RNA sequence: GCUUGAGUCUCGUAGAGGGGGGUAGAAUUCCAGGUGUAGCGGUGAAAUGCGUAGAGAUCUGGAGGAAUACCGGUGGCGAAGGCGGCCCCCUGGACGAAGACUGACGCUCAGGUGCGAAAGCGUGGGGAGCAAACAGGAUUAGAUACCCUGGUAGUCCACGCCGUAAACGAUGUCGACUUGGAGGUUGUGCCCUUGAGGCGUGGCUUCCGGAGCUAACGCGUUAAGUCGACCGCCUGGGGAGUA
């Protein structure tokens, strides 16, 4: 429980799901909540609203660590990614800075061939 | 991308630069190596560019409105 | 002869050996009938990104005129040294003066 | 048997919104009069954001 | 637009990062010649200078280092 | 013979390209189109608005002579760029004389700073200057009688981009755009800029020494989408605009224009938003939950179905009030965010 | 004999032209460790699959392989195939300015010789990611398929072979002549470089159109226009580019 002050809020924002991992400055996790585990299932995981409910259900169950202010990292080009940080302005936090950690390779490995 | 500033901030600047270069390169690179149709899609894109420029230019005569 | 524009970066807490290193290296070039046209040391400055978990390296610019076998032996001596991180040798064509 | 619904003004809006969402990044299927082209393009640019928020 | 390398008599050196930082964006990406409006020859010399300065760590590759 | 050749080089010698030689005689007037003939290919389609002086009415009948401008030839059919810019050169000459004179004395009257320098207006035109230029010292013309008469003593001019800040009162006292793009930057520095071409998404006001601004369509007014910028402002006109954004890479200064009648809306929220002031307003379209009175300069959606009488739910406003009629309605709430004033009509005398 | 065709020399110029060597950053995968716990992943919906043996996420370190974001340009170079991080070494071609030099040394070319994407084959390495075959889950009336989860050859390197492609501009090479416009790229000359300026000049290239041509579509000074030299090829469709 550790009585931490500030945290780093990683938001993995893929197409089929958003998971929200609130950690500390150090980089080791304090609590996470996903858009799947909030009652939304299958296609309904892939909405911004499930990301908002995920950010709520993380922002409490990190209450016991006592975080006043947090940074926001967002990885992934998904349908959440903005409603989930409106849901961290509204959850009672002070947003220090917001970054983008979406991995853009200087094209390396080959992508899959997926669609027809 | 990286937004930090004083108390009116945090949304518009970030969704601007984030949304443009992020959604561009990730929505591109997410699948389809293709090896062949960036050539076709750039050729069609730029032929459509010169056809749109000349088409609007000679379409700048009249429209009877 | 061939011109070269050597910029080599130096591991920071071994930077007091740098005036020795410059004397050994331009002594090695000068021992083979080669001129020199620049000596510009930029001092300990800040790396844009960490090279081996390490910031703030000490940069030396040389910009020498020398033959090929001498510049090749010199580049091998830049390899086989743990004090030297990221050497670089560059183009020919009419070596130049003050830059920064 | 009665008269036309929202006389092309904010029907021109939702045509540009549906055409904005379903691709059509032409912005080159509008009307030609100003009061209807302005919000065909208005619905188009309001539909680009609603394409970014979803798949 | 204007080409500042054409306004000078320059041949782009890779060490004036005061000038090269006018041609990287704040994400490290090289800015297009349709934006800066440089000539194509100085655009190629510019790109080699940016990549070379990246190799000597006088410029960053990205902003996530 | 060589009469014609000599004649040609003669006529080359007795004209120049810019609007310099006052040569076009006004040979037909009709509202709203003036037309001249300065010895060029065709006759200009002149607006009337390059020729009315300082109060709105025309000044020049048939035969009168103003030079126009040039260096642009044939857009299909026709000849010029407007003579009003012509005038700018004359203004520049007078400013040069003052700089040249060592000083320029006219009248300058500067009430306030859009972007940190009082605005000075000379004859027909009004110019914007940096904040210091208006006053010699710390005197400040806010305490001076409004729109006062002095002259202008020049404080600062930007020499490329045209901004001139001039010296009111105190008679006794006597590559290139983009490196240092921090002058008009800081958040909201208002500028006076002529618009160039309105591209159906934009307006392209761009004045400050070789830059490009947009003011695209979203602000422009206090309506969003139905606006069509050609209807709402102008073509070729110097306006209220400020930066709102400068992007260092991508070279897109994204100016705005709503920083104006936004204030009128705020005043409406306030002016009549002090408490519960009564307003006489006309309904425009009743949408089954209200009546939408929209008098008083663009204040949007208003009275809800809940009040309307002293009965709650059954009322259906089309039965009870009108279409297009001026009523009692008082304010009851102005919400500063989300732009919702919520008037009412139950505040009357039945109970 | 002559110099216009062709070729050589003195200066430069740009270029993903080729061969060899080296090195940099981001990312993917795996392994070891930390924090942490109930899901992850995927779809049009789902399930197979992975996870309480601690997954997914997050951080630190390490290994290995492959490709080089931005610049990136109906841009560049190459006979064609093709060639994109950066640096070095060895090396081919093109272009232009001013001269000098040789003096028809030229063009094409059956047979022949050489180069020749990808797949594939042989030998030896290497194997991240992807991915035929294959397994499983779906879908479907069926589904040896598209979709999903995995996954071996192959993709990579060195040395040989194969010698085919919608190897396409579906347009053999070389040369001459014949109205224009808008661009790109690359040299160069003069003048007020006095200002990103103006007037010409060569090369390569993109589009639009003139006469002319064509069955039309369209081509249009880089012709499918007018001609010349040489070569390859065609003679109804199927059988058959098969025996």
């Amino acid at each position: 429980r550790k009585q931490v002050s500030d945290g780093v809020a990683h938001i993995h924002a893929s197409f089929n799901n958003t998971i929200v991992t609130i950690t500390d400055r150090q980089g080791n996790a304090l609590g996470w909540a996903t858009a799947g585990g909030s009652g939304f299932r299958g296609s309904r995981k892939s909405t911004p609203f499930a990301a908002q409910v995920a950010a709520e259900r993380c922002a409490d169950a990190v209450k016991e660590y006592g975080i006043k202010n947090l940074e926001v990292m967002v990885k992934g080009p998904g349908p959440g990614r903005e409603s989930t940080i409106r849901a961290l302005n509204a959850a009672g936090f002070r947003i220090t800075n917001i970054t983008d950690v979406t991995p853009i390779p200087h094209n390396g490995c080959r992508p899959p061939k997926k669609r027809r | 991308i990286k937004v930090r500033e004083n108390e009116p901030f945090d949304v518009a600047l970030r969704r601007f630069k984030r949304s443009c270069e992020k959604a561009g390169v990730l929505a591109e690179v997410r699948r389809r190596e293709f090896y062949e149709k960036p050539t076709t899609e750039r050729k069609r894109a730029k032929a459509s560019a010169v056809k749109r420029h000349a088409k609007k230019l000679a379409r700048e005569n009249a429209r009877r409105t | 002869m061939r011109h070269y524009e050597i910029v080599f970066m130096v591991h920071p807490d071994q930077s007091e050996q740098v005036p020795g290193m410059i004397e050994r290296y331009t002594a090695a070039i000068t021992g083979a009938e080669g001129k020199i046209h620049r000596l510009e040391d930029w001092g300990r400055r800040q790396l844009a990104y960490p090279i081996n978990k390490l910031h703030k390296a000490h940069y030396v610019l040389m910009n020498v005129e020398a033959p090929q076998e001498v510049i090749d032996e010199l580049e091998t001596t830049f390899r086989f040294n743990d004090a030297v991180i990221r050497s670089m040798v560059m183009r020919t064509k009419h070596a130049v003066t003050e830059a920064s | 048997m009665k008269r036309q619904k929202r006389d092309r003004l904010e029907r021109a809006h939702q045509r540009g919104y549906q055409a904005g969402i379903a691709g059509r990044s032409k912005e080159m299927c509008p009307y030609q009069t100003l009061n209807q082209r302005s919000q065909w393009l208005g619905g188009w640019r309001e539909a680009m954001a609603d394409r970014v928020v979803m798949a | 637009f204007c080409r500042f390398t054409a306004e000078g008599v320059q041949e782009i050196d890779y060490k004036d990062i005061a000038t090269l930082k006018n041609y990287i964006t704040e994400s490290g990406k090289i800015v297009p010649s349709r934006i800066t409006g440089t000539r194509a020859k100085y655009q190629r010399q510019l790109a080699r200078a940016i990549k070379r300065a990246r190799y000597l760590s006088l410029l960053p590759y990205t902003d996530r280092h | 013979e060589s009469f014609a050749q000599l004649f040609e080089e003669s006529l080359k010698e007795i004209e120049t390209r810019p609007g310099s030689i006052v040569r076009g005689v006004v040979v037909a007037i009709d509202k709203d189109v003036v037309l001249v003939d300065a010895g060029l290919k065709s006759e200009s389609a002149i607006p009337a608005e390059q020729f009315k002086n300082a109060q709105g009415e025309l000044e020049i009948q048939v035969g009168d002579e103003v030079d126009v401008a040039l260096d642009a030839v044939e857009d299909g059919f026709g000849e010029t760029l407007l003579s009003r810019e012509k005038a700018k050169r004359h203004e520049a000459w007078i400013t040069l004389e003052k700089a040249y004179e060592d000083a320029e004395t006219v009248t300058g009257v500067i009430n306030g700073k859009v972007k940190g320098g009082f605005t000075v207006e000379l004859n027909g035109i009004r110019a914007f200057l940096p904040g210091s230029l208006v006053d010699v010292r710390p005197v400040r013309d806010t305490l001076h009688l409004e729109g006062k008469e002095l002259e202008f003593k020049v404080i600062k001019l930007d020499q490329k981009r045209n901004n001139v800040v001039v010296s009111r009162r105190a008679v006794i006292e006597s590559e290139d755009p983009w490196v240092a793009i921090a002058k008009r930057y800081p958040e909201g520095t208002k500028l006076t800029g002529r618009v160039t071409n309105l591209t159906d998404y934009g307006c392209f006001v761009e004045i400050e020494e070789g830059v490009e601004g947009l003011v695209h369509v979203s602000e422009m007014d206090w309506t969003n989408k139905n606006i069509h910028p050609s209807k709402v402002v102008n073509v070729g006109d110097v306006v209220e605009v400020m930066v709102l954004d400068i992007d260092e890479e991508r070279r897109r200064i994204s100016l705005g224009l709503k920083q104006c009648k936004a204030n009128p809306w705020q005043q409406f929220a306030e002016t009549h938003n002090k408490g519960d002031r009564v307003e006489g307003k006309i309904k425009s379209i009743t949408d089954f939950g209200i009546f939408i009175g929209l008098d008083g300069g663009i204040d949007g959606l208003v009275h809800l179905s809940d009040i309307s009488w002293n009965v709650a739910g059954e009322e259906a406003v089309r039965e009870y009030k009108k279409g297009d009629e001026i009523a009692a309605v008082v304010l009851q709430v102005d919400a500063e965010r989300e732009r919702i004033s919520l008037g009412v009509k139950q505040l009357a005398e039945d109970p």
